[PDB]
């Protein structure tokens, strides 16, 4: 499964 | 002034920002040196002196008691176009985020010892005045010599009130279902639904969910083995209503949070 960062 | 620092090349690619290795002249203290453009500052606010500077520094100088838990802002600088925010430098470090992808899910008893550092962390934010509002893996260093965890990034954050806040600049997959519901939250239970995502984060290898539509469903499911005690707090977290989440007080005299390490056991356990 594809974990990701995320931009504030 | 670039006479009292060695400035060294770009940290992480640009991934925390305009953050580049330096170190401190008087006395080879490694540094961090952070650089944020007047132009792109959301909030401001006004030092005791009554100079301006972005509020980020605010509240930087607030939690900057030496408490080792975030990080440190050693000095700032204005430029024409620029504030330039002096950082320590941990080392050797990683982030919470990069941990957690090579590592997989954690270690309950892992786990626990990183929660509850957060825990620690932002309470002395909050009882410095400090919201820090962007709780999550990304903003989490580990100092992987002494085991301890640091809050960094206060580029979100804000002055603690107890008044509702109508505004938000985080990170919306950690955000509360009453602000993606109505763009309304009060700044302790909005936390704590943060927290409750970072506890799930690490216990089962990654955040549960990723869409608005999960955000405010109010099902959590456990993708990884994870004790009772371990789902009922976070379950208990990220309750859909904020006043049925548990305050700080609660979290830590919770069943699951009792008999945590000290840091330098975590370090010798599983860091070193
Ligand atoms: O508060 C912040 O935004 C902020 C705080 C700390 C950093 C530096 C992280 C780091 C430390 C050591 C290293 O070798 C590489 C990276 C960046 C941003």
């Amino acid at each position: 499964r594809k974990r990701r960062r995320h931009p504030s | 002034l670039e006479s009292q620092y060695q400035v060294g090349p770009l940290l992480g690619s640009g991934g925390f920002g305009s953050v580049y290795s330096g170190i401190r002249v008087s006395d080879n203290l490694p540094v961090a040196i952070k650089h944020v453009e007047k132009d792109r500052i959301s909030d401001w606010g006004e030092l005791p002196n009554g100079t301006r500077v972005p509020m980020e520094v605010v509240l930087l100088k607030k939690v900057s008691s030496g408490f080792s838990g975030v990080i440190r802002l050693l000095d700032w600088f204005e430029r024409p176009d620029s504030f330039v925010l002096i950082l320590e430098r941990p080392e050797p470090v990683q982030d919470l985020f990069d941990f957690i992808t090579e590592r997989g899910a954690l270690q309950e008893e892992l786990a626990r010892s990183f929660f509850w550092q957060v825990l620690e962390a932002v309470r002395h934010c909050h009882n410095c005045g400090v919201l820090h509002r962007d709780i999550k893996d990304e903003n989490i260093l580990i100092d992987l010599n002494r085991g301890e965890l640091k809050l960094i990034d206060f580029g979100s954050g804000a002055l603690l009130k107890d008044t509702v806040y109508t505004d938000f600049d985080g990170t919306r997959v950690y955000s509360p279902p009453e602000w993606i519901r109505y763009h309304r939250y009060h700044g302790r239970s909005a936390a704590v639904w943060s927290l409750g995502i970072l506890l799930y984060d690490m216990v089962c290898g990654d955040i549960p969910f990723e869409h608005d539509e999960e955000i405010i469903g109010g099902q959590v499911f456990f993708r990884q083995r994870v004790s009772s005690e371990c789902q009922h707090l976070i379950r208990w977290c990220l309750a859909l209503r904020p006043s049925d989440r548990p305050t700080f007080e609660e979290i830590q005299n919770h069943p699951w949070m009792q008999d945590v390490l000290l840091p330098q056991e975590t370090a010798e356990i599983h860091l070193h």
